[PDB]
RNA sequence: CUGGUGCCAGCAGCCGCGGUAAUUCCAGCUCCAAUAGCGUAUAUUAAAGUUGUUGCAGUUAAAAAGCUCGUAGUUGAACU
RNA sequence: GCCAAGGAUGUUUUCAUUAAUCAAGAACGAAAGUUAGGGGAUCGAAGACGAUCAGAUACCGUCGUAGUCUUAACCAUAAACUAUGCCGACUAGGGAUCGGGCAAUGUUUCUCGACUUGCUCGGCACCUUACGAGAAAUCAAAGUCUUUGGGUUCC
RNA sequence: UGGUGGUGCAUGGCCGUUCUUAGUUGGUGGAGUGAUUUGUCUGCUUAAUUGCGAUAACGAACGAGACCUUAACCUGCUAA
């Protein structure tokens, strides 16, 4: 949020989940974020370059973390032939 | 009831794991080495420790015991763990008992020519 | 002397984590109270109550003094600690430790036009724990803290100057009352407002950014 | 799950569903044309016919009304359109 | 406090069940609420088979047996030890031992 | 996006087929309806090898890009996976736990067994449900070898394999270790690894 | 804090104290809230989300009628 | 055996809002109780005897009244229970089970039936879990309620 | 000032029973809003919470055990 001066005033801006778009609480210990690096031809992944996904504790407890991660990787192009929108 | 105590159990465990290679199954000799290594307060406790130790020696000689380990057993584990036979899951001519997996292989495009059926 | 045992504690001892909000951003569990002490000094605590909860043992009775402590910085951080110990001093210090371990961020907003620093809770936030529900609703500037003395003191330590409170259930149980109020104060960041619609770049995380120092 | 193409369901999924629970409800029956085993005429019969249909030429009972689809007994070939 | 989900007996979709009589005391007990036990016994003792075989005819013919069913009320079953009080967690185990 | 070099590797596909890594159990659990092929007769679910391999490479990439190799925990309560996890921890800088789990390792910061890793790989969620529970408690991502009869609660990456046979366990752990070793460091893709998957198998003996 | 009585005298809105060490009984002292005001009794309001339209509750704390039909009454699928 | 009726299912069958809830108002309403007739084997209120303890007077054993049966008239309640009003929508995983329907170049039987498997609708339920609820026991409803409002009776 | 004048319901020290046997107190974690619970036990065994074993528990301490006295079997190790 911003005041009249236009400067963002708050303790922090909580990270929104990448699957269901929900706020991750400060004590949401079930929520985790995973990182997958970028690989070129013949392995030898490039250091310093990676894409991260945050999965909320509610999703992980419900058991939808695997499917949500599969969907996110398919959208970002890091995974193929495992997640189908048609179902 | 001749059930030993935890002090005797731990004392017996430490002496066997510390002096296994040079230990002797004879009661007089193992009592001797127990006296020379331990700082045991009383002879009665020393004798009970020696008696439990030599019983563990007979038990190990009859069969391996997972409750106690030493350098010889660690070396045996680190030697047997490297055993490897010839390949078993890429051998025996071809895969067997594959009815619908052939259909899934053809659909996937990674079809393997060697297939039996039932 | 404090010796760190967790990786986050070791990083804090090295003084490399920027602020406690960085930890709050990724929800890292806190097991030591020294990290909270270093990142949040001049925390003022209040002892709400001490009660002699007893157990009917075989011969006599096992009595343990239960102490409730609310510790806050009066700037946006509060914590609630309930500890049972044999005496008042050990119970109070224990409850302070739990409060430090349970320090939570409080989001503050404005009743109307955003002028000056935030003064009130942004939206209506509620919390229920054992049939006792506490509802914090925004109040205009200068309206004060219309609450019970316990909840008023909790909100003063929380850093909110204006707020209207509604209470239900058996409020005479102070333990449930403070727990419900703490839940209501802590759930404010859990309400997705239209302000929090921009997507953040999903930062590097302190552990993944500073894992190289985690050697020897 | 948590991402389902409700607008375009799977063809197999629609088949393994009740006639009403589909995205768009519709009949599952069909009208077929039957020729008598010893004649040349045509007759249109319903899959779930409730009454016995009688051929106008020399023929036996065309179909038997069961609980669901009508039983076909004589040696006739049916076309579905 | 509803101790058992069944309320002590298995009955669903019904309003009345014809009652039966106990054995040890012959009390009025509902058909489902009773305890049904099977006692398949032989007509001779285990040690009496030899005596019967020595003193029987028809080329050591097969000795018959008796099948009888016993219905026990709650109090009689507990007293006769065919049914015993179990813990709260162990109450749910409906499988026979 | 995804390079074509990370592919089926037909030879390893045949190895998985011979090791019965697609012959699952009789239940489905719904949560892995997408990971199974058409239902074989007498109620045996066959797992999609292409999807299984894709999840395996994804798991290997997740295990990669970790700055400290020593904060990757491995859990295997069942005796089948003892050899596989020991060889995984020998070839890779990760750590492995076999048999007893001693609940309270990731929590209970006072005990000596406290380690706090960064990522946990689990041989079987059903047999290691304690480890997954503590990982959810202490904010750690989870990769697990899961069958059709496995609960996927608090499991972020799942490898849909048999998870039951010793051949399936050993081959998958060998493939996972080989993939993570080919992703970085050494052991180029063209050159086959000197070690072979039968080393990961656990003998009686 | 000090003298007198000692489950008595008595307080005491409620809990509760009073059977010789009475911080609650009556006398001295000090302090506390208000101040030319303080206290008491009654009627009402807020408390009472214990009259609930906002806004109660009905398995076990008070309460789903033995069941069914059905009139006033209430509510009433989508489309111009 | 006859008569009248009922739900579910199948249906490219017919009308087209004809529906939900009920103050009042009425039908049915266990057992026991009442009025009479017929009938009354066993059990059995009341009662009759004999141990029983100090007293038994009640439990126990035998007999035994009204009653238990039926016909024609009554009433109107019980732990009449799922201690949980009715209608409508949504909400997770599994396996059994009753009725119906669909499919099987599956097994079997002197044209169909029996068994098995899959899908679906309508019921009786069971196990796990708790996103969710509660004061908790517990609950797929007692959930979708301080983020409080789908409609409507009783209390 | 003395009191073998009273108060063991004011107590100190001690002693006798509970208990000639076998449990007790924490901490860090897990469950419950809370009182509380696990740790402190399916099983086997011992006099023993003694031990093996699984084990949301882990790590500890006290006690028991352990320790000390006595009773015989024997050693020419400085003896009377
Ligand atoms: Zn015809
Ligand atoms: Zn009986």
């Amino acid at each position: 949020m911003e005041n009249e001066a236009g400067q963002l005033v708050d303790l922090y801006v909580p990270r929104k989940c990448s699957a269901t778009n929900r706020i991750i609480q400060a004590k949401d210990h079930a929520s985790v974020q995973i990182n997958v690096c970028a690989v070129d031809a013949e392995g030898r992944q490039i250091p310093g370059e990676k894409t991260t996904y945050a999965i909320s504790g509610f999703v992980r407890s419900k058991g939808e973390s695997d499917d949500c991660i599969n969907r996110l990787t398919t959208q970002d192009g890091l995974l193929e032939g495992v997640w189908s929108y048609q179902r | 009831g001749r059930v030993r105590t935890k002090t005797t159990k731990r004392a017996s465990r430490v002496v066997i794991e510390k002096y296994y290679p040079r230990l002797t199954l004879d009661f007089q000799t193992n009592k001797r080495i127990v006296d020379e290594v331990a700082i045991i307060a009383s002879k009665r406790l020393r004798n009970k420790i020696a008696g439990y130790t030599t019983h563990l020696m007979k038990r190990i000689q009859r069969g391996p015991v997972r409750g106690i380990s030493f350098k010889l057993q660690e070396e045996e584990r680190e030697r047997k763990d490297q055993y490897v036979p010839e390949v078993s899951e890429l051998e025996v001519d071809r895969v067997n008992v594959d009815q619908d997996t052939k259909d899934m292989l053809k659909s996937l495009g990674y079809d393997q020519i060697p297939v039996r059926v039932l | 002397e404090w010796v760190p045992v967790t990786k986050l504690g070791r990083l804090v001892k090295a003084g490399k984590i920027k602020s406690i909000e960085e930890i709050y951003l990724y929800s890292l569990p806190i097991k030591e109270y020294q990290i909270v002490d270093y990142f949040l000094p001049r925390l003022n605590d209040e002892v709400m109550k001490v009660v002699p909860v007893q157990k009917q043992t075989r011969a006599g009775q096992r009595t343990r003094f239960k102490a409730f402590v609310v510790i806050g910085d009066s700037d946006g951080h509060v914590g609630l600690g309930i500890k049972c110990a044999k005496e008042v001093a050990t119970a109070i210090r224990g409850a302070i430790i739990m409060g430090k371990l349970s320090i939570m961020p409080i989001r503050r907003g404005y009743w109307g036009t955003a002028l000056g620093d935030p003064h009130t809770v942004p939206v209506k936030v509620s919390g229920k724990c054992g049939s006792v529900t506490v509802r914090l609703v925004p109040a205009p500037r200068g309206a004060g803290l219309v609450a019970a003395p316990v909840t008023k003191r909790f909100l003063q330590l929380a850093g909110i100057e204006d707020c209207y409170t509604q209470s239900r259930g058996s409020t005479k149980t102070l333990g449930n009352f403070v727990k419900a109020a703490f839940a209501a104060a802590s759930l404010t960041y859990g309400i997705l407002t239209p302000n929090l619609w921009a997507e953040r770049p999903f930062g590097q995380t302190p552990i993944e950014e500073y894992a190289d120092i985690l050697m020897q | 799950v948590l991402a389902v193409d409700l607008l375009n369901p799977s063809h197999e999924s629609e088949m393994r569903k009740h006639k009403l629970k589909q995205l768009v409800q519709g009949p599952r029956s069909f009208f077929m044309d039957v020729k008598c085993p010893g004649c040349f005429n045509i007759t249109t019969v319903f899959s779930h016919a409730q009454t016995v249909v009688i051929c106008g030429s020399c023929a036996s009972v065309l179909c038997q009304p069961t609980g669901g689809k009508a039983r076909l007994m004589e040696g006739c070939s049916f076309r579905r359109k | 406090t509803q101790k058992r989900r069944n309320n002590g007996r298995n009955k669903h979709g019904r309003g009345h069940v014809k009652f039966v009589r106990c054995i040890n005391c012959s009390r009025a007990v509902p058909k489902d609420k009773a305890i049904k036990r099977w006692t398949i016994r032989n007509m001779v003792e285990t040690a009496a088979i030899r005596d019967l075989s020595e003193a029987s005819v028809y080329s050591e013919y097969t000795i018959p047996k008796l099948y009888i069913k016993l219905q026990y009320c709650v109090s009689c079953a507990i007293h006769s030890r065919v049914v015993r009080v179990r813990s709260r967690e162990g109450r749910r185990i409906r499988t026979p031992p | 996006g995804r390079p074509n070099i990370l592919n089926a590797t037909d030879e390893d596909i045949k190895q998985l087929l011979a090791a019965n890594c697609h012959i699952g159990s009789k239940n489905l659990e719904v949560r892995m309806d997408n990971y199974v092929w058409k239902r074989r007769s007498d109620g045996v679910h066959i797992l999609n090898l292409g999807k299984t391999w894709e999840k395996l490479v994804l798991a290997a990439r997740v295990i990669a890009t970790i700055e400290n190799p020593a904060d990757v925990c491995v859990v295997s309560t069942r005796t089948y996976g003892h050899r596989a996890v020991l060889k995984f921890a020998a070839h890779t800088g990760a750590t492995a736990i076999a048999g007893r789990f001693t609940p309270g390792n990731f929590t209970n910061y006072i005990t000596r067994t406290y380690r706090e890793p960064r990522l946990i790989v689990v041989t079987d969620p059903r047999a290691d449900a304690q480890a997954i529970k503590e990982a959810s408690f202490v904010n750690i991502p989870v990769i697990a070898l899961c069958d059709t009869d496995s609960i996927l609660n608090h499991v972020d990456i799942a490898i849909p394999t048999n998870n039951k046979g010793r051949k399936s366990i050993g081959l998958i752990w060998y493939l996972l270790a080989r993939e993570v070793l080919r992703v970085r460091g050494t052991l180029s893709r063209s050159a086959p690894w000197d070690v072979m998957p039968d080393l990961y198998f656990y003998r009686d003996p």
